[PDB]
Order: structure tokens, then C-alpha cells, then sequence
RNA sequence: AAAAUG
RNA sequence: CGCGGGGUGGAGCAGCCUGGUAGCUCGUCGGGCUCAUAACCCGAAGGUCGUCGGUUCAAAUCCGGCCCCCGCAACCA
RNA sequence: ACGACCAGGGCUACACACGUGCUACAAUGGCGCAUACAAAGAGAAGCGACCUCGCGAGAGCAAGCGGACCUCAUAAAGUGCGUCGUAGUCCGGAUUGGAGUCUGCAACUCGACUCCAUGAAGUCGGAAUCGCUAGUAAUCGUGGAUCAGAAUGCCACGGUG
RNA sequence: GUACGGCCGCAAGGUUAAAACUCAAAUGAAUUGACGGGGGCCCGCACAAGCGGUGGAGCAUGUGGUUUAAUUCGAUGCAACGCGAAGAACCUUACCUGGUCUUGACAUCCACGGAAGUUUUCAGAGAUGAGAAUGUGCCUUCGGGAACCGUGAGACAGGUG
RNA sequence: ACCCGCAGAAGAAGCACCGGCUAACUCCGUGCCAGCAGCCACGGUAAUACGGAGGGUGCAAGCGUUAAUCGGAAUUACUG
């Protein structure tokens, strides 16, 4: 993709972070049956307001080399042409072009 | 500066009439590497 | 917001201003008045006349458009006091009177659109397909498309009148009709062959094609099917009848020829035995002739202005559609538009403002 | 075009891996990665000298990275003090603390990278492209390669028209999966586009 | 038996 | 103006003779076939029955007015 | 500015035309009640036995497993009974509404799922056309990958055959 | 091999025989091809023989067409149409209607003032913009550099155009 | 006519062409437009062919051009 894209994910990522901790320790009160209502209407709306590129939600994992999303691998990190690319110049190690 | 009507006396439609001659004719690329295409001798000749 | 949009309009007005000559027309209005100052001016009264309200109309515009100037500065002054102090009256008058300057500058848009007799009536336009066989048609029906988003866009009635449809795919010849405010005003202009460059579908060798196909837009004329020619217009006179029949046809007036006295055209007839029928049917017949005369002359007239069109020749050859390089040529914009699939889809305002100036 | 890449059929037949680490799913991507940034630094930075390839080992959270080169003259310098820094910038890439072998390739036109790269050269500071290939293919044959196909594409001498042109001497077996065909492909930058220079060179039957 | 055209 | 015959989906034809209940071929639209188009195969839509009055339970269908077209007649002199 | 940052809308429009997948039209079936066979996967900002509460999806509670050990997951067709008696049916489940549960900043355009209802078309499909030579087609299920979240797709594994 | 004229012809026409204009070829043989509704050979679920489809219905999806402010863009016989998007709620994302930033969103080169980070208060759809409390790492004959922000100038960016 | 004296490069160079033929090639608008051309057609957004600029080539007070005539035409062949 575009370096812009690639810059918006890594700004994300330093968000997420940033901010997981925070927003964790929200997410476990809202879903706590014995808490109170208005500390949980209280949690509810910081989480509304605490911001969305901090949410692993908007968090579009990309390629790591290139930097496209559709066809990202979480065992690899990268577009799935690319993956090819690096399997057949070796660069990948266990990745066989086999049979079964 | 004239353009001989191929059509003459245009007696309707100016614009149409044109559009239905020589002036405004469907041309076409002679691409190289495909179809309609080998030239025996290029721009440049052999050397 | 709001002072970003008065500063888009103060650019509008001022490319409009080259064209219509703010250096020149106040050059003419300084010699105008160098002469009708003077009280010696009415010896001459035809000249005079005709300069006397040429003065006045071209008034209209360049103290106006200097009164434009004047007026968004002002406003724009008016608008910054208010908003620094927090006032709220001040911000609401700094709108109003922004407001007048857009109706002036329409009624001066719309003074392009006013000149010539006909502008606000309906309209018509005809797309006709060119030499391509294929590729031609194609280019055809994707104008039509064009035209019909455009109408779409600037709200009008879009009536298909005729569509012959192309022989693969596409449009041989098209009429629609398009209804509404200055409708004819938008596309008077628009009228020409477009010169269409593409890589085509149809070919199975896949060449380049440099096609045409002519957008023919005219406007629907009053109907006037006859005028009622009054009987001191007619010369009617009667006469015998040529042949045989003894004593009867010998001795009758019932044959009769009229005359139109202005024009010299002559109908007789010696058919029927009444003077009366006669009178009538020959009547009928030279009405019927007169209409051939006025069709015909009408038909001239035509005839000499669409061959003065026809020697402007190539320029004919209005907008290229140079689709396999996006960019897009018309010979009187000199701006290109990267977005194809924009214009495709009826946004040609950067196209008609251009041409029609 | 059309064909499987060479050395991505043989992985695991007669071609040694070029990445020779095991990382957990957890920590795959983010390695290999790393390794492709090592991968890229080492291009940026040897190509002026010569270079083929590099196998990228790490055990004990402690790498050791094996480099394929013609000259051990201009890569390891006039002293080690290069070579460290480089180790360093590695490191820095990586995470932990980096090491690194060096390997000289004995018949450096037997192995096709840096022919490639010698043929990417030539295309740049302007020479005959033909002759170019035609004088390579004749040098491995003089170095005692078994069988050699060089291979050309696109714009060529600033033509309007792609031009794909190949050169095959000896035999080169494409097929044959027990034999040692080394492929690399090298890319030019030129003037007039890119021309992709693609070399097979067949090595010896096992 | 049938296949006109690009 | 006289006598006669018509005006029916986009084109041409019936159906009107004797009241109820709209068919035929071509096209039009949609699919299919074929690399496409044409032909062919399949499916579908389309009508205040020239217009207006009247009688009739009800009118394309009957009758009259009006309009358009066609034909015949338009004479002895 | 054909550059970038944000917010929402969209890319899910809807008179239609097509392609490609799925469920169908039934008693070889539909459902209810007992019961049998797996294969191959995927996992430590993870899977989550046991016990408890929920119609239930799911919660709490509290072990174990970097995982042939812990799990996700009971394979489903099949078999064993019961029914209904060819109906627009106890077929098919669409749609349209109601009551809830997770997920995530947040399901309104715009996720599933738990449930209650609802019962559209369709009773094997015109012309035309398509795949497949044996574990193949046909058909029943089970995974996975992209996934906070979301497959009738796709990659694969197995059952009948 | 035609005009006109002649000669011949009952006529059909025959015979003799031009010119203007026009084109850059017109052919002939053979050669490689391709093609043949030519011939011979063989082969493929190509037909046949069979098994199920699709096409008719609803549902999923994708396209086109129309539409929308925008319906990102590409893919177009097979070999485009559950395709690229192995997953459009936000993001994605490219697109539109608004609000915003101009060495830029992302780089590198600086010159310097300030170590980063740590904590919070309001407005707004938010981008962001100020304010109030807490802070000061390795060697240093220790000007400082390594890190992290601000500032202005240019190089140049950048573009899923 | 020619010859003697004087100063100073002083006052005497340029057109045609550069695709191949046909000796000589690159860059900037341009874009099947404008234009080119003896012929085979250049020009369709990278023109060694247009048009200009720079670099040439060959002539030379010229140089092209069309024309005319012969050649090359062994394309009326007695030679052949
Ligand atoms: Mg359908
Ligand atoms: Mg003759
Ligand atoms: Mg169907
Ligand atoms: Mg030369
Ligand atoms: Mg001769």
C-alpha cells in the first residue's frame, strides 16, 4: 500500500500501545456483573471518548515489508505474494512447495 | 479556409453531415507487436 | 467557511471579467460620453440612438462589477468586527448583502445565457453515430449516458424521443428531449462531433481508435403551420374554361386564377363546373403553395446558415475524449480534467462555462 | 511467462536453506522480518562489492549470519573494524547481539547472482546488452559450468516494444530436481526502463 | 440437409 | 359537396357480417445459442379499437355527428 | 493540491439483466426420542476440563495444557423406535416483527447468535446448458486460513458411495 | 480487349483498337505457416452411454445496468463475474459531503531552544489547540554529542493519479 | 589589357540537405494535429523523417526547384 497507510497503522500501533492498559482495565468492569451501574455508565462513556485509533478494532494488520492488508498471515506478517516471493528465494524457513 | 464537402449541398444538418465524411473518419493505430502489426522494413532500416 | 467561499467568488468574477473586457469596454464608455456630453450630439439622431443605449447596457457591467470589488471587501470588514467582539447582527448583515453579489453575478452568467433569440425554450439534441461500424456506436451511446447524468445532475426532464440502437452494441442515432429553465442554454453549446481516443473492445487485435461521433443540440421552434392570408393579400380573377361544351362552357367564368400580389406566385384551376368550387379549390391549392414557399424559404435560410457551420470544418471537432491517457481537450477550455469517470458521469460544468465564452 | 522459481522447488532437495532458524508462531513474523531488513541493509551496502547471497542462522537468541562473496578484499576491508560495525547496525535491526561468517565462493561465475549483478552493471554504464550476455555465458563455459540459460525481458536499446531475449548453452536441466541449478534474477534500473536479467547455471548432477 | 457476417 | 369502403397494440391484417367474450405474421423487450453479431430456439409485455354523441343491461362490434385516408361519381350541353 | 488529517455517508443503493454458491419442493423424507464411526487441524494479550447457573447462546468458579498429554468438538449422514399419510402438508424455511447474549470505541445505515412467533415462493424448473470414468461423481458432516467481530466462499480432512 | 470510328454481321455481336484519368503495385513459381463445411491417421468425460445439476423459486454473493452527493478502483469469451478485497461495521479505503494541515501523513540533511517520558482541564463530530501540576540517562581537560520534541528555511516529499 | 605604389583583414558565404536509399544525428514544442515527401509513408505523447535549436554532410556565389532531353531502362533488346 501507500507509505501514508503504512505510517497511519504504525501510529495505531503506538496508540494501542500507549493505551491498552487503560482501556483493559474499563473493558473488565463493563463486563463485571458485580460493579456498580453508574461506575459502569462512567466507564462506558471514558471508553467512548478515549480514542478510536487506540482500539485494536481500527488496528487493520498490513504487510510488514510492503504494506498491503488484504492477504496479511499471521504466521508470516507479510502479503501473501510477497510470502511467496521470500519461500521461493529461501528466505523462509520450514515453507516447502509440497504435496499431500 | 474551405473544406471540400464530401457531401455538397448540405441541405439539413451541418454537424451530422460532416461526421459522415472523410473529415471525421474512424481511424486506426497501426500497433506494433500484436495483430496488423510486422513491418518488413522499420522507421530506421536494418543495420 | 464562509470568507473562503467570498474569495471563490471574487476568482469567479474576475475570470469572467477578461472575456467580457473591463480594459476595453471602459475604453468605449470614455468616448461615448466624450461625445453625449456635449449638447450638439442629437444632429445625427440614427447614430445617436444606437449608441445612446449601448452606453447604458455596457454601464451595467463595469461600474458593477467595480461595485463588486467595492461590496466584498466591505462585507468581508463588516464580518470581522463582529466575530472578534462575539456581536451576532453584524455576522448575519455580512451574509445578506455577500448574498446580492451572487445574483449579480448569476444575471451576468445568465447574460451569456441570455444572448441569442432563443434560450429558455425546450430542447432537443441528437447524437449520431460516426464511421466506426462498432466502436462508433459505442462512443455514442456513452454521450447519451453522459448527457442524460448531466440532466440528472441539473434537474430537467429527459424525454427519449428516438433510439435506434447500434447493430452489435451501442446507438446509431438518438433524439431525446430535454424540458425545463434555460435548458437549451446549457447545451447550445455543447453542440459538435467529439472526438473519441480509445483502446476497443471490438477489436480482437486490440488497436488504438481515434473515433467521432456528432451531438447535435437544437432547440424546439414554435409550430406557426399557416398564417391566414387576408383577402386584400389574394388577386382573384376569373376566365373561360379551354375546350368543348357547345354553348355552356363557352359562355362561363368559371375557371379562376389567384395571385399573391407581394410574391408573383400564380395558381389556377378550369377542374369543377362552379366558379365557386373553383374558387375555393384553387384557393386551397394556392394556400397549399404558399406554405411550399415558405417551407422552402425557411428551408434556404437553413441551408446558408448550416454552410457557414460547415466551413468552420475542423472545428467542428470540439472536445477529445482522450480516454487511453484519462486526460480530456476541449478546443476552447485549455484545461484538462484527470478524472474520466467524473465527466462520464454528467459533470461537464467545467465544460460549458469555457466554451460558451 | 511461465515456470516454477528453481530454488524454491529444490528448499529442500539439493539447495541448503537460506533461513536456518526455528521461531514459534508468536515470534515468526516479526524474525523474518527482521531478517528481510538485515537482508535489504546488506544489498544497500555491498553492492558496490560483490555479492551473491546470505543464510541466516540463530541459536541461543544469538545470530550467526553465513555471506556468500566473490572479494573478501573490499567486504572484510583492511581491517575488522568495518566488519563490526556492520555487525552493529545488524544487531540494532534485530534486537539481540549479532555475529557474522564470511564465505568466498570459489568460481565466482559458476554462481548466477553475481553474474547477474555484472551483467546489471554493464546495462548501466552502457554497453553492447547482447554482446554483454554473449560474453558472459562464454566465460561460465570457460569456468566449467555444465550447462547455462541467461534470460532478458523489456526495453531493450530504448524500444517502443518489449524485447525478451535469451541465451542457453550446454544443459540446463529445469526439470530435473536432483540437479543443482542455481537461479538468481537481477533487475536493471536503465535509462530507457527495467530490464530483468534472469540466469540459470547448472552446477553438477547429484 | 444446416454454418450469413465481422 | 354526392354514393361506397376503411381507420384495431410500434407496421400490416382479421375480428364488425349477427352485440357481450381482441387473434394472426412482422417487429419490441428479456433470456439462450455463438468468440461475437445475423438467422434460429424459448419467454414476456403492449391496445380510450380515428374521435365524439346516442340507443342498448352493455357497444371496437349497431346508428348518427365530426376528422383522416382510399375508391367511384362529378353528366347532355 | 489529482497532497495529507478527521468525521460520518458509502463501497451492502434497486424497476431490473446475468453469472456463480446454498436451501428447497418431501415420506430414501420432516421432526421428535435412544445410539455408532472418525480423519485432519488450531492454540499461552490463547484454549479454556471439573462444579454451578442459566430454555439456551453464554456467564461465574477454578485445574491443566507453549501443548499425540489440556481443549476447541458430541462427528453428521447411518442405525433403533415413534409418528405424520401426499395435502402447499408436522415439506421448505423466506420474510416481518418481538424478547435476549456475546464482540468491539460502537451494530442505525451495517455482525452474528440465543430464543417466540411468522409460514412467501417453490409440488423438480421453458429454450438452452454444465460438471464428473471410480473411492470418481453424487451427497453428509468436520476443521482451517483472512477474523475484536462476521462465511453457503476458498483450502483442506474425512462418512456413505 | 472496352470506347469511338471503320470493316464484317439479318441480329446477337465479331473483328481491328485507343485515350484521359487512376493505382504502386500486377502478377508467376515455389517456401514456412495458418486455415479448409479436403483426405488420412490418433487423442480428451468431446460425443455416445450414463449420474447429478444450473437455468424455474427463495436465500448468499459478484457483476453489469440504472441510480446516488458518493455507489474506490481493477478484472470482460473460455483464460472476468464467492475475481483481486483469505473476509466493505469504524478502520479497511482508495470514494463522496463537510470540517482541517502546507517541507508536508511518511522519510533523510540540518541549525539550534529544549532529554524523552510521566500527569491532567475545557471546547469540538473529531481532527487537535492552549493551560495547570511532575521531571533532568552513558563516558566525559566535560564547547557537547547518542537518543526526543519545538521552530523556520530549502533540498525535496508524496500520489491506491 | 596589363604593370608600379599605399594602408589594412579591412568591404566580397551562403543556400540545399542529415529515415532508408543518399555522404551526415542528437535534444525541445508537437502529437495521424500542424506539417513532410523522388519512392517505400513519417506524424497516433519519448519523431535520427514534421517544425525549430544545436551538431553535421555535401556543394559553393551559389543552391535548390519544376521543367525539359538522354541515360540508368538489357523498361522497343541491330548491338542486347
Ligand atoms: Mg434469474
Ligand atoms: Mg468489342
Ligand atoms: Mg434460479
Ligand atoms: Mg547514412
Ligand atoms: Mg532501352
Amino acid at each position: 500500500a501507500k507509505q501514508s497507510m503504512k505510517a497511519r497503522e504504525v501510529k495505531r500501533v503506538a496508540l494501542a500501545d500507549k493505551y491498552f492498559a487503560k482501556r483493559a482495565e474499563l473493558k473488565a468492569i463493563i463486563s463485571d456483573v458485580n460493579a456498580s451501574d453508574e461506575d459502569r455508565w462512567n466507564a462506558v462513556l471514558k471508553l467512548q471518548t478515549l480514542p478510536r485509533d487506540s482500539s485494536p478494532s481500527r488496528q487493520r494488520n498490513r504487510c510488514r515489508q510492503t504494506g498491503r492488508p488484504h492477504g496479511f498471515l499471521r504466521k508470516f506478517g507479510l502479503s501473501r505474494i510477497k510470502v511467496r516471493e521470500a519461500a521461493m528465494r529461501g528466505e523462509i524457513p520450514g515453507l516447502k512447495k509440497a504435496s499431500w | 479556409s474551405r473544406y471540400q464537402h464530401t457531401k455538397g449541398q448540405i441541405k439539413d444538418n451541418a454537424i451530422e453531415a460532416l461526421l459522415h465524411d472523410p473529415l471525421f473518419r474512424q481511424r486506426v493505430e497501426k500497433n506494433k507487436k500484436g495483430k496488423g502489426s510486422y513491418m518488413r522494413k522499420g522507421k530506421h532500416g536494418n543495420r | 467557511p464562509v470568507n473562503n467561499r467570498i474569495q471563490d467568488l471574487t476568482e469567479r468574477s474576475d475570470v469572467l471579467r477578461g472575456y467580457l473586457d473591463y480594459d476595453a469596454k471602459k475604453e468605449r464608455l470614455e468616448e461615448v460620453n466624450a461625445e453625449l456630453e456635449q449638447p450638439d450630439v442629437w444632429n445625427e439622431p440614427e447614430r445617436a440612438q444606437a449608441l445612446g443605449k449601448e452606453r447604458s447596457s455596457l454601464e451595467a457591467v463595469v461600474d458593477t462589477l467595480d461595485q463588486m470589488k467595492q461590496g466584498l471587501e466591505d462585507v468581508s470588514g463588516l464580518l470581522e468586527l463582529a466575530v472578534e467582539a462575539d456581536d451576532e447582527e453584524t455576522f448575519n448583515e455580512a451574509v445578506a448583502e455577500l448574498d446580492a453579489l451572487e445574483e449579480k453575478l448569476a444575471q451576468l452568467e445568465f447574460r451569456r445565457m441570455f444572448s441569442g433569440e432563443y434560450d429558455s425554450a425546450d430542447c432537443y439534441l441528437d447524437i449520431q453515430a460516426g464511421s466506426g461500424g462498432t466502436e462508433a456506436q459505442d462512443w455514442a451511446s456513452m454521450l447519451e449516458r453522459m448527457y442524460l447524468r448531466w440532466a440528472e445532475s441539473r434537474g430537467f426532464k429527459t424525454e427519449i424521443i428516438e433510439e435506434s440502437e447500434g447493430e452489435v452494441a451501442g446507438i446509431k442515432s438518438v433524439t431525446i428531449k430535454i424540458s425545463g429553465d434555460y435548458a437549451y442554454g446549457w447545451l447550445r453549446t455543447e453542440t459538435g462531433v467529439h472526438r473519441l481516443v480509445r483502446k476497443s473492445p471490438f477489436d480482437s487485435g486490440g488497436r488504438r481508435h481515434t473515433s467521432f461521433s456528432s451531438a447535435f443540440v437544437y432547440p424546439e421552434v414554435d409550430d406557426d403551420i399557416d398564417i391566414e392570408i387576408n383577402p386584400a393579400d389574394l388577386r382573384i380573377d376569373v376566365y373561360r374554361t379551354s375546350g368543348a361544351g357547345g354553348q355552356h362552357v363557352n359562355r362561363t367564368e368559371s375557371a379562376v386564377r389567384i395571385t399573391h400580389i407581394p410574391t408573383g406566385i400564380v395558381t389556377q384551376c378550369q377542374n369543377d363546373r362552379s366558379q365557386h368550387k373553383n374558387k375555393d379549390q384553387a384557393m386551397k391549392q394556392m394556400k397549399a403553395k404558399l406554405y411550399e414557399l415558405e417551407m422552402q424559404k425557411k428551408n434556404a435560410e437553413k441551408q446558408a446558415m448550416e454552410d457557414n457551420k460547415s466551413d468552420i470544418g475542423w472545428g467542428s471537432q470540439i472536445r477529445s475524449y482522450v480516454l487511453d491517457d484519462s486526460r480530456i481537450k476541449d478546443l476552447r477550455t485549455g484545461v484538462e480534467t484527470r478524472n474520466t469517470q467524473a465527466v462520464l458521469d454528467g459533470s461537464l460544468d467545467q465544460f460549458i462555462e469555457a466554451s460558451l465564452k | 511467462g511461465q515456470k516454477v522459481h528453481p530454488n524454491g522447488i529444490r528448499l529442500g532437495i539439493v539447495k541448503p536453506w537460506n533461513s536456518t532458524w526455528f521461531a514459534n508462531t508468536k515470534e515468526f513474523a516479526d524474525n523474518l522480518d527482521s531478517d528481510f531488513k538485515v537482508r535489504q541493509y546488506l544489498t544497500k551496502e555491498l553492492a558496490k562489492a560483490s555479492v551473491s547471497r546470505i543464510v541466516i542462522e540463530r541459536p541461543a537468541k544469538s545470530i550467526r549470519v553465513t555471506i556468500h562473496t566473490a572479494r573478501p578484499g573490499i567486504v572484510i576491508g583492511k581491517k575488522g573494524e568495518d566488519v563490526e560495525k556492520l555487525r552493529k547496525v545488524v544487531a540494532d535491526i534485530a534486537g539481540v547481539p549479532a555475529q557474522i561468517n564470511i564465505a568466498e565462493v570459489r568460481k565466482p561465475e559458476l554462481d548466477a547472482k553475481l553474474v547477474a549483478d555484472s551483467i546489471t552493471s554493464q546495462l548501466e554504464r552502457r554497453v553492447m546488452f547482447r554482446r554483454a550476455m554473449k560474453r558472459a555465458v562464454q566465460n561460465a563455459m570457460r569456468l566449467g559450468a555444465k550447462g547455462i540459460k541467461v534470460e532478458v525481458s523489456g526495453r531493450l536499446g530504448g524500444a517502443e516494444i518489449a524485447r525478451t531475449e535469451w541465451y542457453r548453452e550446454g544443459r540446463v536441466p529445469l526439470h530435473t530436481l536432483r540437479a543443482d541449478i542455481d537461479y538468481n534474477t537481477s533487475e536493471a534500473h536503465t535509462t530507457y526502463g527495467v530490464i530483468g536479467v534472469k540466469v540459470w547455471i547448472f552446477k553438477g548432477e547429484i
